């Protein structure tokens, strides 16, 4: 149980590092400072959304009688935004070409 | 920059409701690009918001004001 | 009670070679019902936020945008 | 050309809502309905083609209603059926329990 909580922390603070990075980049382009609390939030929010990308990806595969998540599963996930789906289908046509 | 493939993987695994559930590789890359987009989006909508309030500092209330719409447009 | 065949007919019209099964149209029906339920809940609260006692098109449109989004698969 | 009754949609909507509703507002509700059926149509095409079937099975729908946010942990599908479905329609969904 404790080992889990430790995984939690390493992760949460991980998504925090990357969040803060992406966050700065947007900050430079747009020319505005993000409060620390701002990035904190964006971070937690990202973390939470993960739970639903997760449980929906689980669902999405196990519906194909499968335990292993494919590019197809991400695409299905991403179907609900035409812009978003267009873009991730692009990223997968780049990634598929190897 | 971006998200570490491994951390994505451990993040997805954390929330799975059945032990045996696992993720392929090119998936993990795409879940990475996807996460990046979600974050750059929250950041930019919040910044948009602040900037349109004639503010230099993007503050937490901006993340909240844009948050509900963000969750919608996205998944 | 259900215009079930009308259900199968609607979908056939959208997805012709998509064939349904069993009672599945009863669940599709239910999803539709619960869609309406949502659109109602939402639209009512949009009126009560408008200081209005009456459901007006503006309210229904707002709602349709949101609930219709919540409805995607 | 085919759809569920304008009148039935109106009935169901003004039931769940319990408020007077402008005629034109039901116009709107009906449009929104045409869109709903269109969308979930394309979806179920997807869910089925995903599990390798050319036919939509019951699990595709439960998957849908789950993905909508209707069927969840604290509110399971059998409940929705129990609450919002006419006795005659739940008998085939809840042959007993």
């Amino acid at each position: 149980g404790e080992q889990r909580e430790l995984l939690i922390q390493r992760l949460r603070a991980a998504v925090h590092y990357t969040t803060g990075a992406l966050a700065q980049d947007v900050a430079e382009d747009k020319g505005v400072l993000f409060s620390k609390q701002t990035v904190a939030a964006i971070s937690e929010i990202t973390f939470r959304q993960a739970e639903n990308f997760a449980r929906d990806l689980e669902m999405f595969a196990r519906h194909a009688k499968r335990s292993t998540i494919t590019s197809e599963d991400v695409k299905l996930l991403a179907r609900r935004s035409n812009s978003l789906l267009k873009y991730i289908t692009q990223k997968s046509d780049e990634l598929a070409s190897s | 920059g971006g998200f570490r493939k491994e951390t994505v993987e451990r993040l997805l695994r954390l929330h799975f409701r059945d032990g045996r559930t696992r993720v392929n590789g090119d998936a993990l890359l795409l879940m990475a690009e996807l996460l990046k987009v979600f974050v750059r989006e929250a950041a930019a909508r919040a910044a948009r918001q602040a900037q349109a309030e004639d503010l230099e500092k993007v503050d937490i209330e901006h993340v909240e004001k844009v948050l509900p719409q963000l969750l919608l447009d996205f998944v | 009670t259900v215009p079930r065949g009308t259900l199968r007919k609607i979908i056939k019209k959208h997805k012709p070679h998509l064939r349904l099964a069993a009672n599945t149209d009863l669940l599709v029906h239910l999803s539709f019902l619960l869609f309406l339920h949502r659109l109602a809940e939402e639209a009512r609260t949009n009126a009560f936020e408008n200081k209005s006692k009456i459901i007006k098109p503006e309210h229904t449109i707002a709602a349709a945008k949101v609930i219709l989004k919540k409805s995607r698969g | 050309e085919p759809e569920i009754a304008s009148s039935l949609i109106k009935q169901i909507f003004s039931h769940y809502v319990k408020t007077p509703v402008t005629r034109d507002a039901y116009k709107i509700v009906e449009k929104a309905s045409e869109r709903y059926f269109k969308q979930i149509s394309s979806d179920l095409e997807a869910y089925s083609q995903h599990a390798g079937r050319k036919t939509v099975e019951m699990a595709d729908v439960e998957l849908l209603m789950r993905r909508q946010g209707l069927v969840t942990d604290k509110m399971p599908l059998h409940v929705l059926v129990e609450r919002h479905l006419p006795l005659e329609y739940r008998k085939l969904l809840i042959p007993i329990a």
